[PDB]
């Protein structure tokens, strides 16, 4: 059938066989032109999407029709393709057509063998050329002259034109008729290219077609944009109106009827010049292969490697999938099918080029998979990248330019709620072509690193959603964009912890309704000693916590000066803490520098758009974790969909946690033992529980390393006000993992590395957030043992577990948040019965 | 516009031929987006073009991820519009409490989805829609129910995909109010969906819908939801739950006829 070898020079001039796609359309067009010969204007329009083989296809019909002369009963000679924009600004199209027609006749005259035949027909050609030359001035005259009336009455012509006078339509009709006899053909083909570069030159083309190319021995194939031709025709019909009428009749009724007349005048000008049945559209290769469900009208296979057999060639629909699934680190499903639909609507010469630029470079690699797709898209789809403000240089690309380009894409596409998925759902081609490039770029840098996964998750995906829910109540909308970017510096981040420090300054900036004092990803802390605070111990203290409990609590605490030196403590700081520690060498002497960095307290300015030793025990274990991280992070294959979906569930979880824990602050809420008592310890634990649940669920559904999921058949709900929903999923995943001889560290490396993080351990099981009831204890205990099966180490001993429920030194659990204080918390109400 | 009407009718006839999910998006996203805005044209009708630009940018008209995601956006606009009597019985949805209320007569309490076990559990979540604001709210809409039928009818019959059609809007999306605002038994349930999907893939081949049909089905469906939003709205009696008389009406009484409104519209117009 149709085979495309990708190890080809890609020169259009070498396109002879087995290297084009449109032959099914061409042979229908070529025969259609021949079908109209025996049946007087034959104008075929080839609409183009501003280049989809427009110039390549229009040349192919010229090549095919010129070669086939002897076999066909009626043959067609093709004039060289005419580019109206490259012609002299005053040369008529009739002159250009005759000049090229003259050479074809002259070349055929020099190819004769009988002298008598050569002499007899050469004079007839020059007799018709002289007649056209004599009357050629009528095309270009600024005024009529009475001396022409003597020429119009000249009936001395030996051929005796039918009607009287001197009209070039009749003269050119006989000139073409004589040219057909000399060339021994019928229906000479006149070809016109596009008028994109200068569309005022298309009026000469349009007027010539309807005035001089009406002969049955003339067939015209015009090309361009019918939108541009409609604009050009419409402007000309407005010039027929007298300029005085346009000024003396300016009322709405008169002007809306003049446009009505011009609309109707322009409607049938296109219908008469370009009949609908003769209009032809270059079918995209999606239209030739189908939806993969229904048998398409064409089959196309691609030689990915040098030397595939005719039957040993993969379908182009699956050949793109081999690039999309592997280049974007995408698991096979419905989302992968929509990306290949984007590449199946690209120009045919473009998809081959990116395919050629992918497999040829991939074969050399066989002697990273995502950068091969990136380099294949970049070298062929740079027009949209330059026309979108994103980075367009190969060497500079990194983890800092990714955040700004994705932010630019969301701003340009104006999808601030689900745009971080990089879904090719835009209305402009350039914006769509950037979604696939960023997705390849996202999987290029985040692959093989846990830190860049979180940095993209936090700085990249986070900045899109935190802006929408908290920096859109204000909006000079574009002015708010620049300073918001300048605040957290998504273009250039010194570290991930600085983004989290200013992240709280944005969430806490938004006021809370009825002044509760709890926000999206955190809860406020009251530095000043509240007067006669009922129940529990004092406000808080950083020094109280033990070696590891202080390692996480202090690292998760950020101070921001806004109307006061206000204290913040968020899960976002916890996530930012992981990235800095993970992105460092395993040498503990360098680990501690990256470890004290996330715990050294710093201050962050209020946003401009507003009105305003025993500590070394934890350093030992994080080095062991970092040794584990350095090898399990290699097997991760993050994708633009995975990181977007991880945040999306993590975003809704944080929204619901703060929505339900705001009203559970009571006099006796501290040391929570039932689900109705929720202090600051229970709020922050579910924030950490939200992060682990989001990673676990999404990694099962969209991570490319696994072909199938292990959630099962059930409703996936977030662990809000309860732990069973998160506990249940671990059991089902664990049960299906062991039966299929697959481990957590190889099926869910991201969740395995995050659940094993020493920093999050004093937060997963806090003293005041266990809410250990009779039914909760059964799920809580199974939750603990299931976790200890994944990480392999019981962070808290059975002695420590009994301590929490029963109402000495605890290194692996925070002890001050159980009776902590919250700004705006009303401690005048208590738990009901 | 007269010339574009017949061409657009061909677009609807062609695009909806040989399918049932595609028939539903035109009913939901196509006809819905103009009737839902019919509320917004009698409310603020320059600013009109600003509303048009903001309305499509919110409901993602032309770039819909799914028919269910449109319902979530459609859920907020029916709510954030100015209303009277501060009622939770909106045009196409019932606004349900997410917090416990003091002094509740009878067995009225905050709704919990865990009560529904199997296919009831699936159909209960498919009709749910959550929108976030300064005061986070929750609604249960018939549009969300249709947004799931269209979502299910567009996926494969494999269990791995059907279990995903019920997990697209529940705990993933975070809907935010429009900018123009003031401030295992479930495995057997999937089997019921899977066997019906087999029917859809072989009964829908004979479908031949029209823009008139999709227009008329939505006409009865939209007019009905105005009746329930007014006739059934006033029935907030203490004894309404466990009701069996005509006057008695509860949340279940709302959605029983809201769904039947959809079924009758399909029934009578077909």
């Amino acid at each position: 059938k149709i085979i495309i070898n990708l190890f080809a020079p890609n020169l259009p001039g070498s396109t002879k066989e087995d290297d084009l796609i449109q032959k099914s359309l061409r042979d229908q067009l070529v025969e259609s032109i021949r079908n109209s010969i025996a049946y007087g204007r034959n104008v075929f329009f080839v609409d183009g999407t501003r280049g989809a083989g427009k110039t390549t296809f229009i040349n192919s019909v010229v090549k095919s029709l010129n070669s086939d002369q002897d076999d066909v009963k009626v043959n067609i000679k093709c004039l060289p393709t005419i580019d109206p924009t490259k012609l002299p600004r005053h040369e008529p199209i009739l002159v250009t057509v005759t000049a090229r027609l003259n050479k074809m006749v002259s070349d055929k005259l020099k190819g004769y063998w009988a002298s008598n035949d050569y002499r007899k027909q050469k004079e007839q050609w020059q007799n018709h050329l002289a007649q056209l030359q004599r009357g050629l001035h009528l095309l270009t005259d600024k005024e009529y002259k009475p001396e022409y009336f003597s020429d119009a009455l000249k009936l001395d012509a030996q051929l005796d034109y039918s009607i009287g006078g001197q009209d070039l339509s009749e003269i050119f009709e006989e000139l073409v008729k004589r040219a057909c006899e000399i060339l021994d053909c019928k229906a000479i083909l006149i070809t016109f290219d596009d008028i994109d570069t200068q569309f005022d030159a298309g009026w000469d083309v349009l007027e010539s077609i309807r005035k001089f190319f009406n002969s049955r021995k003339l067939v015209v194939v015009a090309t361009g944009d019918l939108r541009l031709y409609s604009q050009l025709i419409r402007g000309k019909q407005y010039e027929n109106y007298s300029k005085t009428l346009l000024e003396q009749e300016k009322e709405s009724v008169r002007l809306a009827e003049r446009g009505y007349m011009v609309e109707h005048l322009e409607q049938q000008y296109l219908l008469k010049l370009f009949p609908v049945q003769k209009r032809i559209q270059l079918k995209t290769m999606l239209q030739l292969v189908g939806e993969k469900g229904k048998a398409g009208k064409e089959e196309i296979k691609v030689k990915t490697e040098p030397g595939m057999q005719d039957i040993d060639a993969i379908d182009v629909r699956q050949a793109i999938g081999d690039a999309v699934r592997e280049g974007l680190n995408l698991r096979e499903g419905s989302d992968a099918d929509m990306y290949v639909n984007e590449l199946l609507k690209q120009p045919v010469r473009l998809l081959m080029q990116v395919l050629q630029d992918f497999y040829t470079k991939k074969y050399h690699a066989t002697s990273s998979v995502p950068n091969l797709l990136r380099n294949a898209l970049y070298g062929s789809m740079l027009s949209s990248i330059y026309r979108a403000g994103l980075n367009y240089e190969q060497h500079r690309f990194g983890m800092d330019s990714l955040c700004k380009d994705i932010f630019t894409y969301v701003k340009q596409d104006r999808d601030f709620n689900t745009g971080f998925y990089l879904r090719p759902q835009s209305e402009s081609e350039a914006l769509r072509n950037c979604s696939i490039y960023l997705a390849s770029q996202v999987s290029e840098n985040c692959q093989g690193s846990l830190s860049k996964f979180l940095q993209m998750l936090l700085v990249g995906c986070g900045s899109v959603s935190i802006f929408n829910q908290f920096v859109t109540e204000l909006a000079k909308f574009e002015q708010l964009i620049s300073e918001y970017v300048a605040y957290m510096s998504v273009g250039r981040i010194e570290s991930a912890s600085h983004w989290a420090n200013r992240c709280c300054a944005v969430v806490a900036n938004s006021p809370n309704d009825e002044k509760i004092g709890v926000f999206l990803g955190m809860v406020q802390l009251n530095r000043k000693s509240r007067q006669h605070m009922p129940g529990g111990y004092k406000k808080f203290n950083i020094d109280t916590e033990n070696g590891l409990a202080k390692a996480a609590m202090a690292s998760s605490l950020s101070t921001v000066a806004s109307n006061n030196l206000m204290d913040f403590c968020s899960v976002f700081n916890l996530i930012g803490a992981i990235a800095d520690i993970s992105a460092c060498r395993c040498e503990r002497s360098a680990i501690t520098n990256a470890f004290n960095k996330v715990i050294a307290q710093t201050t962050c300015i209020v946003p401009p758009w507003s009105e305003a030793t025993e500590f070394s025990d934890a350093i030992t274990k994080v080095e062991q974790w970092l040794k584990n991280v350095n090898e399990i992070e290699i097997g991760i294959r993050p994708s633009a969909l995975l990181i977007g979906k991880v945040w999306s569930r993590f975003y809704f979880n944080l929204n619901n946690v703060a929505d339900q824990h705001k009203t559970r602050l009571y006099r006796n809420a501290e040391h929570g033992r039932m689900a109705s008592q929720s202090n600051a310890a229970k709020i922050m634990r579910f924030n950490v529980l939200a992060f682990l649940h989001a990673v676990l669920v999404e990694e099962s559904l969209y991570h490319s390393v696994s072909d199938r999921e292990y959630i099962g058949e059930g409703l996936r709900l977030n662990p809000v006000t309860s732990v069973d929903e998160f506990e249940k999923k671990i059991k089902i995943i664990g049960e299906k993992l062991k039966a299929d001889n697959k481990t957590w560290k190889n099926t869910h490396p991201l969740f395995f590395l995050l659940i094993s993080c020493p920093i999050l351990h004093p937060f997963i099981f806090p003293v005041g957030g266990i809410n250990c009831s009779v039914k909760a204890l059964n799920k809580e205990t199974s939750f603990n043992k299931l976790i200890d099966e994944i990480v392999g180490d019981k962070l808290l001993s059975d002695e420590e577990w009994d301590y929490l429920t029963k109402n000495q030194i605890f290194q692996n659990t925070i002890t001050s948040l159980n009776s902590s204080t919250i700004v705006g918390a009303s401690y005048d109400k208590d738990t009901p019965a | 516009l007269r010339n574009c009407s017949i061409y657009l009718a061909s677009q609807v006839s062609e695009n909806c031929q040989g399918s049932l999910s595609k028939f539903l998006q035109m009913l939901l996203v196509g006809c819905g987006s103009v009737s839902i805005f019919n509320q917004f044209v009698t409310e603020l009708a320059e600013k009109f073009e600003q509303l048009i630009s903001e309305y499509v940018a919110y409901m993602s008209v032309g770039r819909i991820e799914s028919a269910s995601h449109w319902a979530n956006r459609c859920c907020a606009v029916v709510a954030n519009s100015p209303n009277d009597e501060k009622i939770g019985v909106f045009l196409g949805m019932v606004q349900l409490n997410r917090k416990s209320r003091q002094h509740m007569p009878g067995g009225y309490k905050k709704f919990n989805i865990d009560t529904e076990n199997g296919l009831a559990k699936a159909a209960m979540a498919s009709s749910l829609s959550t929108v976030a604001s300064n005061n986070l709210m929750d609604f249960c809409s018939v549009f969300n129910l249709i947004g799931a039928i269209a979502d299910i009818s567009a996926c494969r019959c494999e269990r791995s995909a059907i279990t995903n059609a019920f997990n697209k809007v529940i705990a993933q999306t975070t809907c935010i109010v429009p900018p123009w605002s003031e401030a295992t038994e479930f495995s057997d349930a999937i089997t019921k969906v899977e066997q019906w999907l087999k029917n859809v893939n072989e009964i829908e081949i004979g479908i031949r819908p029209s823009a008139l049909l999709i227009g008329k089905v939505w006409s009865r469906f939209y007019f009905n939801l105005n009746n329930v939003a007014d006739q059934h709205k006033t029935r907030l009696y203490r004894n309404a739950e466990h009701g069996r008389m005509a006057s008695q009406s509860n949340a279940a009484k709302i959605m029983r006829f809201n769904v039947l409104a959809f079924l009758h519209a399909v029934l009578v117009e077909e």
